[PDB]
């Protein structure tokens, strides 16, 4: 069509047939009012005298979804001042003028800039200078610079001496942003790439610009999650329609979520829903970009949750549609609450709100007033009283400010809570408990994680908010919690009213435990005004420490209570977390600082710091209380500091100069009851050069200086590799920073650095600890696990690691998971599921080098960005080989015996060797035989007969390849046998340790009876335990939850998505409750402590085994039996 | 505050000799040490900056070395208008100190 | 890459004559082409920016033309300022091109050369090098042709020439021709002559001396 | 109004890197681009490569790759070129331009001058060519001096502190096959004034710092 017909090359300049040069252009810029740039053509290219002057404008885009629009008189607008003028591209909305060589090009707009809003229709006329008005919509991201040129010549027009000038367009675009908060409905299935991006071989095409636009990525087939979409106020979000779009609602006709206030009203607009909103491209009418976007006004402070539907073409089969149900998210923080967990709290009445940007303009200033919503209300309003709640997340540097109304004239007898916030600055504690336990059934979360909190994925409150509700009421964990009896449930004879809500909420503040803010997190200013100077408002005032040093997040509420007067409520929500470890400060002080990057010795005088932007530096020079020493009340010391004030106003030489004049609006952090340290965190600055900035302290008549190198380069630095070595502890090998593939503050030098352990192996009980989480929701969405060979063989070709991928590299090897169990009678074992060990037989052929790489650091947030870790491992050669039967064939290459057939193994054995053992493919492990050993038909303990004590039989009993190691001293000749059990009717998949209760009925058939045995009494000790590489029985309750809610087609046709969703419920049975079953001593406590608690025998399987093992006989049983004797 | 100790207090020399001034730091200052001179009824001029570096227009006999904490200041061939007073002065650390100083007297 | 086939390699002109330059290309272009100018120590300076137009203080008599695989550059009259190297660019594709160059010789009139013979001195006898200079002074035209015989042999190979630019205050430019050898050689010979072969001359003008 | 400037000669030894500084004052920078040319003396000018500011990809001539290499930086306004590998023959002036929107290069900067041959620095010996010394005398008489064994580029000769310039002939310099540079300077003066006037050659070798004055007599 007329949008792209680009075949001409059409070679021009931009002065054309005029003699002027870019000299003496005439250049202003387009009139900016209300986000627009409009440069129209009126009356300039007019014929007139003293030309023809060259007219440009020039149009500088540097913000989201700008509109840009340019205006050219047509032919005949004024009597013969206007005939002859020509417009340059014919087709100027879409197709654009570039610039290749020294010439002019047309080329498609869109291709150079994806996501252009083209509007065919403008004030109901025709896009086009046919039309004499342009008009298109600018996307809100944009990857790279773009400069494209209009053209509208009017050198053609004359009246005798008089003639018209020439006009140029000039629309400059710089990049801007970084995602669009939306969905991406692709036209292809789900794949992923390797960690590696050096298969990027092909051409820059347009494919891959689609799927690096959007924060979600939704594809065609094999799809498991409905998109989940949030925004922020001031933010923008966005959605990319499927190309087989039949309908959508998810604009105009969409639908609130709240039951509780809600009218049954149909549908509503998103622009009534939301003041001041604007829906871009609502026709959906654009060349190929068929996208949609949203702006959410600043100002804009309600929290509001929303639904909406996509239809497409083609259907299924004739009218059942597959069609889409994605969520839409405006304003949510904090969300995880005690207000919507709690039943007894529903009943009131509520407004939630997040806390506003400041008016002041800062952008890290975060206020609610309560002023206005405080007011005792009308009588005649039946709802009655009101609850007003601000929800917010703080961060580093952040400043939050409450402000209340006190006035006696207004509101009498108004109580603030706490009553001793006033006197004693201290705020409601409340405990985590809940969440942690919650989040991991669900998240898979794990309690040493707790300082990432809020970041895991708001699906617990909406859209499923029931199944968190059913969970505290139905599983008995949360029986016995203190507060159960405010989530417990209620009933007809003792129902709860609005009134009665209200008093428990009043109970609940009330008991709630009471901290000091100061006292809890060091280094926080908070100032307390009783009375403001217009002596009727009374105000909080705090600002977040550079650093936080708590070991979990502080999360907390205070605020105004007028319920004496009948008024209303005010409570506000607040969390803070850690952001950064290290600080990059130069501490001059005997007494080390753990969050300190640079401790300076006594003997350096001097301290050098590199900055950059989004960085803290910090300085100090004053004493630091740990918790080894008694805090006493000790005035601080004659520290004398040079400036009175550090880093306000800094030192640049001789001369003292405020740091807002060297860096654009800085951010300083000081302490108000101590004069040091100081920090300031880099703001965004244009000041490119190495400039020089210093502060000085006199420490015991010694004088210190700090100096700090404030750059920007103009190339960010490639990459910074990280080597380190692995260190042996208790016979494992671990690498220090390996938890580095947790996500980090983005700072600008902190992008790319990656991290890279070495490792040799040249001993046995070799175990490699890698802390590889499997991909989960939230903290580790993009984890992959790649791997590449070295040596002997340079394999170009990256490959996924796993279980039979480290078997091909190293025959007869295995991946262990940690056992800390501690009585063998119970039903769930205590393992580490995070970390994974790799364990190699002692037969290391040759020296092998690969590298195993997990890429967490594809997980990319708006402040922080995940890790990346390499373990470098090298193998040295080995040839012992091991003593054992092969009673398979597959088993011949690891031992030098050739047993294949043979059922009936027997050695002889003397000290110092080593047996190992390996039954046949797919048959059942009858005993252990190094922990569990048949002698005479009777099952014993070898470890104690034979005064094992931390050797290989020990350590490798739960393995699927067992080794041991005969003892220096023995009492006398003790003969054991150990057996494999095989079915001959099938052939069985043995992923998990028998249970006891297969062994038991073996033990049965087998006439084996155990009747002395004696366990073990070790302690604070650890065991391997093989569980194929990924848990399976682990079942995703989430995962059930949605492909349950997409079989029942939530959104139609006026279906009613939360009748659906309410009505969806995941079933007890699928759980085997809680699993501490039975009674539990608890006194085996040690480093992380209670751990996550799995079972580890697979029932299904072992019922089957159970069945099959009672039905069958004598005759249908195969026994391979490895005897040995020592002597 | 750093101190500077600037000895001999007092120094004769014949005309046309070498002379020699030494200067004395509490902590470390790397380079930064200038010297001054000062005649009667007149302001002082410098002539040494960063502790060996002749200032712009500075005659050919005057020179200065030393670095960390011992300093000298040295004039090659002392002429009858050299009478004088010397100070040395520290520019690491405000405050900047003067040296006690030392006069120069012909025999 | 586009070729400059500039022709000719030269012009020799006077004063108030008219100069036609031309350059041609290797396959039909529809224009795109500039012509530079350029004296011994100058920037290339752009005089015409396109097929005929010109920059703004560029003189009147300038006048270009063609188009196609021809070009033609006409100069109505020379004045004192005209006389350079010119280069013609074409710009149609990426990779520019320049020309060979043309010059433009002031004024045509044949004059004699006056040949002077120099012996080198005691000072530079020392060195271990003796070098004998033969300066041709104000001739014209400028190929002239300089010989170097020593004990009546002819030397060749050991002598190098340099030419100085054309001076327009009387057609003047001279060539110095240097004749480099070791001191010991010029101890075993004792006759050194130059020969220079001129246009305006009738026979070769030998200059000589005794000394060795 | 807009101006370029370029940054001054430089000698360099075989396979160094050699970087020429341009840039451009006036008008704007983004969105025009530039050029480079180099010429070797006595031949045509040869074009290299040019880059708009905007976008850090530049763009060469088929023929030279790797070696070339040109940046914008926008900042300053700059146009550096950085030239890798030197070799024989790159002895030739490099020149800049830029395009002033009407699709020709309509501005050129000062230039620069490369030099590349493996010589050192070196000071020049100047040796006197005496007017040929005879009795025949007629108002008609040649001396210069001889400039031998300098390198690089350039040296200037003047006579008598600037005095007596009708018929001073300084002649460009000749590469020896050692690789040195050389030249010699001749004025003409009458014969009868040999008596009665001094002839004092001045010559100036920057590169060395070398400078020398040597006297002309008959001998």
């Amino acid at each position: 069509d007329e949008l792209d017909k680009i075949d001409l090359s059409y070679e021009t300049t931009e002065s054309g047939d005029t003699a002027v040069s870019e000299d003496s252009y005439d250049k202003y810029a387009s009139n900016n009012t209300n986000k627009e740039y409009v440069c129209d053509f009126t009356d300039q290219l007019k014929p007139t005298e003293s030309g023809p002057k060259v007219k440009k404008c020039e149009v500088k885009v540097n913000e989201p979804l700008i509109k840009v629009k340019i205006i050219c008189p047509l032919k005949g607008s004024v009597e013969k001042l206007y005939d002859n003028i020509e417009y340059v591209p014919k087709k100027s909305p879409y197709v654009v003028l570039t610039k290749e060589e020294t010439k002019l090009k047309e080329k498609l707009l869109s291709k150079l800039i994806y996501g252009l809003l083209i509007s065919p229709t403008v004030n109901e006329k025709e896009n086009n200078f046919k039309e004499g008005v342009i008009e298109f919509t600018l996307p809100p991201v944009v990857h790279k610079a773009t400069v494209f040129y209009f053209i509208c010549d009017n050198s053609k027009t004359e009246d005798d001496n008089k003639k018209g000038n020439r006009g140029i367009v000039e629309v400059y675009v710089e990049p801007y942003g970084n995602k669009i908060n939306g969905c991406a409905f692709l036209d292809e299935d789900e794949e992923e790439e390797k960690y590696g991006n050096q298969i990027e071989e092909d051409e820059h095409n347009e494919k891959i610009k689609m799927k690096t636009f959007f924060t979600q990525n939704i594809y065609k087939k094999n799809n498991i999650y409905p998109c989940y979409m949030k925004l922020y106020s001031g933010d923008i979000g966005g959605i990319l329609f499927p190309k087989n779009i039949k309908s959508t609602t998810c604009f105009e006709e969409m639908i609130p979520y709240n039951k509780e206030i809600k009218w049954n009203k149909e549908n509503k607009s998103l622009g009534n829903l939301v003041n001041n909103s604007v829906v871009y491209n609502k026709e959906m009418n654009a060349k190929y970009f068929n996208v949609q976007y949203v702006h959410i006004p600043t100002s804009y402070k309600d929290t509001l949750n929303l639904f909406c539907s996509i239809i497409l073409k083609e259907e299924e089969s004739n009218l059942i549609s597959t069609s889409y149900l994605v969520y839409v998210s405006i304003n949510e923080e904090l969300n995880f609450s005690l207000f919507d967990f709690y039943e007894s709290f529903v009943p009131i009445k509520k407004t939630i709100q997040v806390a506003q940007k400041n008016v002041n303009n800062k952008e890290h200033d975060y206020t609610c007033d309560f002023t206005d919503k405080l007011d005792k209300t009308v009588p005649s309003t039946a709802n009655g009283k009101k609850l007003f709640i601000c929800r917010k997340h703080l961060k580093e540097f952040d400043t939050f400010t409450l402000k209340c109304n006190v006035n006696k004239t207004q509101y009498p007898n108004i109580e603030i809570f706490p009553k001793t916030l006033k006197d004693k600055k201290e705020v409601l504690k409340l405990d985590l408990d809940i969440q942690y336990q919650m989040f991991s059934k669900f998240f898979k979360f794990n309690t040493q994680n707790a300082k990432y909190l809020n970041l895991y994925p708001y699906y617990l409150i909406f859209p499923f908010n029931h199944i968190g509700k059913k969970e505290l009421k139905n599983n008995p964990t949360y029986k016995n919690h203190k507060d159960v009896k405010y989530f417990e449930q209620s009933s007809v004879l003792s129902p709860l009213s609005s009134a009665d809500s209200l008093g428990k909420l009043l109970n609940f503040l009330d008991t709630q435990e009471t901290v000091c803010l100061t006292e809890k997190i060091r280094y926080l200013n908070l100032s307390i005004n009783e009375l403001g100077s217009d002596n009727n408002t009374f105000s909080v005032t705090f600002q977040v420490p550079p650093y936080i040093d708590i070991k979990e997040p502080f999360y907390f509420m205070f605020g105004c209570n007028n319920n004496k007067g009948e008024g209303n409520i005010g409570i506000v929500e607040l969390l803070i977390s850690k952001q950064e470890e290290k600080i990059k400060g130069c501490n001059f002080h005997e007494s080390k600082l753990d969050y300190f990057n640079e401790n300076i010795s006594s003997d350096t005088h001097e301290c050098t710091l590199h900055a950059y932007e989004n960085d803290i530096i910090g300085f100090n020079c004053l004493e630091t209380t740990h918790p080894n020493e008694v805090e006493v009340e000790v005035e601080d010391a004659e520290i004398y500091l040079q400036p009175e004030n550090c880093f306000n106003n800094v030192y640049k030489g001789l001369n003292s100069v405020d740091i807002t004049t060297i860096l654009k609006n800085a951010q300083t952090y000081n302490i108000n009851n101590k004069k040091t340290p100081t920090f300031l965190k880099i703001p965004p600055y244009n000041l490119l050069e190495d400039v020089e900035i210093s502060c000085q302290c006199t420490i015991k008549q010694v004088v210190k200086k700090i100096k700090v190198i404030i750059t920007k380069n103009d190339t960010v630095l490639l990459k910074r590799e990280v080597q380190s070595e692995s260190t042996l502890d208790d016979k494992i090998y671990k690498c220090e920073h390996e938890n580095f593939i947790n996500p980090r503050v983005n700072k600008t030098f902190d992008e790319n650095v990656e991290y890279t352990c070495n490792i040799k192996i040249e001993n046995f009980f070799n175990y490699i600890q890698i802390f590889c989480p499997a991909k989960d929701l939230g903290i580790y969405k993009n984890i992959q696990m790649y791997y590449d060979i070295v040596k002997p063989t340079r394999v170009p070709q990256f490959k996924k690691f796993n279980n039979e991928e480290l078997h091909k590299l190293i025959p007869n090897s295995e991946m262990l998971h940690k056992t800390k169990e501690m009585l063998i009678l119970y039903n769930e074992e205590k393992v580490d599921l995070l970390h994974f060990y790799v364990f190699l037989p002692i037969y290391i052929k040759d020296i092998y080098e690969f590298n195993i790489v997990c890429d967490n650091s594809k997980t990319m947030w708006k402040n922080q960005l995940g890790g990346k870790v390499i373990y470098h491992i090298t193998v040295s050669k080995r040839e012992q080989k091991v003593k054992g039967c092969s009673f398979d064939n597959e088993h011949a290459h690891m031992f030098s015996y050739n047993k294949t057939n043979v059922k009936n193994c027997i050695i002889d054995a003397k000290p110092k060797d080593l047996i190992g053992f390996v039954c046949p493919s797919g048959t059942l492990k009858l005993t252990n035989c190094f922990k569990d050993a048949i002698v005479h038909t009777n099952l014993t303990n070898i470890n104690g007969i034979l005064y094992l004590k931390n050797n290989l039989a020990n350590f490798t009993y739960k393995h699927q390849f067992n080794y041991m190691e005969i003892p220096a001293l023995m009492d006398n000749d003790i003969s054991f046998k150990c057996i494999c059990v095989d079915l001959k009717k099938k052939k069985y998949n043995v992923k998990s340790p028998l249970g006891p209760k297969v062994l038991r009925a073996l033990y049965k058939k087998l006439n084996i009876k155990f009747d002395n045995y004696v366990t073990g009494t070790d302690q604070n000790k650890y065991l391997m335990t093989y569980m194929d590489l990924h848990l399976s029985h682990k079942r995703n309750y989430l995962k059930e939850l949605f492909h349950d809610l997409g079989k029942k087609k939530p959104a139609d046709t006026d279906a009613n998505p939360e009748s659906i969703i309410e009505s969806l419920s995941i079933n007890e049975s699928n759980e085997s409750g809680p699993f501490p079953t039975g009674d539990v001593d608890a006194e085996h406590l040690i480093l992380e402590g209670y751990d996550t608690w799995e079972s580890l025998y697979d029932e299904q399987l072992e019922e089957v085994i159970y069945n099959d093992i009672e039905s069958l006989e004598l005759k249908d049983i195969e026994q391979y039996v490895l005897q040995v004797n020592l002597k | 505050s750093i101190v500077m100790t600037q000895t001999p207090k007092f120094l004769l020399v014949p005309a046309g000799d070498r002379v020699t001034i030494t200067c004395k730091a509490s902590q470390s200052v790397n380079n930064d040490v200038t010297w001054y001179q000062q005649k009667p009824g007149q302001s002082p001029k410098l002539l040494i900056y960063y502790a060996s570096n002749r200032y712009t227009g500075v005659p050919d006999r005057f020179t200065g070395s030393g670095y960390g904490t011992d300093f000298t200041f040295t004039i090659s061939t002392v002429q009858a208008e050299d009478l004088a007073v010397y100070f040395c002065q520290q520019d690491y650390s405000s405050p900047l100190t003067f040296g006690a100083g030392t006069k120069l007297e012909l025999k | 890459d586009i070729v400059m086939t500039q022709s000719p390699a030269s012009l020799a002109l006077s004063l108030g004559e008219r100069a036609t330059l031309y350059c041609r290309a290797s396959h039909s272009i529809s224009s795109w082409l500039a012509w530079y100018q350029q004296k011994p120590g100058k920037a290339p300076k752009l005089l015409i920016y396109k097929a005929s137009t010109l920059e703004s203080g560029v003189p009147s008599r300038f006048s270009g033309s063609g188009s196609g695989t021809e070009f033609t550059l006409t100069i109505s009259s020379l004045q004192p300022d005209d006389f350079a190297t010119y280069y013609c660019q074409q710009y149609k594709s990426y990779p520019w091109t320049f020309g060979q160059g043309t010059k433009l010789e002031i004024k045509r009139t044949v004059a004699a050369p006056s040949v002077f013979i120099f012996p080198p001195s005691d000072e530079q006898l020392k060195s271990g090098t003796a070098s004998v200079v033969c300066l041709l002074n104000n001739f014209y035209p400028r190929e002239a042709k300089v010989q170097w015989k020593v004990d009546n042999a002819l030397q060749s190979g050991n002598s190098q020439e340099s030419v100085t630019e054309q001076d327009s205050k009387d057609s003047t430019y001279s060539l110095s021709s240097t004749l480099t050898l070791s001191k010991a050689d010029y101890e075993k010979h004792k006759v050194y002559a130059c020969e220079v072969t001129h246009q305006g001359l009738s026979s070769p003008v030998t200059k000589s001396f005794n000394r060795g | 109004q807009v101006q370029l400037v370029q940054s001054g000669a430089e000698v360099k030894k075989p396979g160094s890197s050699v970087k020429v500084s341009c840039k451009v004052s006036g008008g704007t920078f983004n969105t025009y681009a530039i050029i480079w040319v180099r010429q070797a003396p006595g031949q045509g000018l040869e074009w290299m490569g040019a880059i708009i500011p905007f976008q850090d990809r530049g763009q060469y001539a088929q023929k030279f790759q790797g070696r070339v290499t040109i940046t914008a930086d926008k900042s300053t306004s700059t146009a550096y070129m950085e030239l890798s590998s030197l070799r024989s023959e790159d002895t030739a002036v490099y020149y800049c331009a830029k395009e002033s929107g009407r699709a020709v290069a309509d501005r050129w900067g000062q230039g620069t001058l490369v030099t590349v041959s493996s010589a050192s620095t070196k000071g020049p010996s100047v040796f006197p060519l005496a007017p040929s010394s005879k009795s025949t005398s007629g108002g008609t008489a040649a001396l210069g001096c001889l400039v031998k064994d300098y390198f690089p580029e350039p040296v200037t000769v003047s006579w008598n502190s600037g005095a007596l310039t009708s018929g001073v002939h300084t002649f460009p310099a000749v590469l020896q096959s050692s690789g040195l540079y050389s030249l010699s300077s001749v004025v003409t003066v009458p014969s009868s004034s040999l008596g009665t006037q001094t002839y004092i050659c001045n010559v100036n070798h920057k590169p060395s710092n070398t400078k020398v004055d040597k006297k002309v007599e008959p001998k």
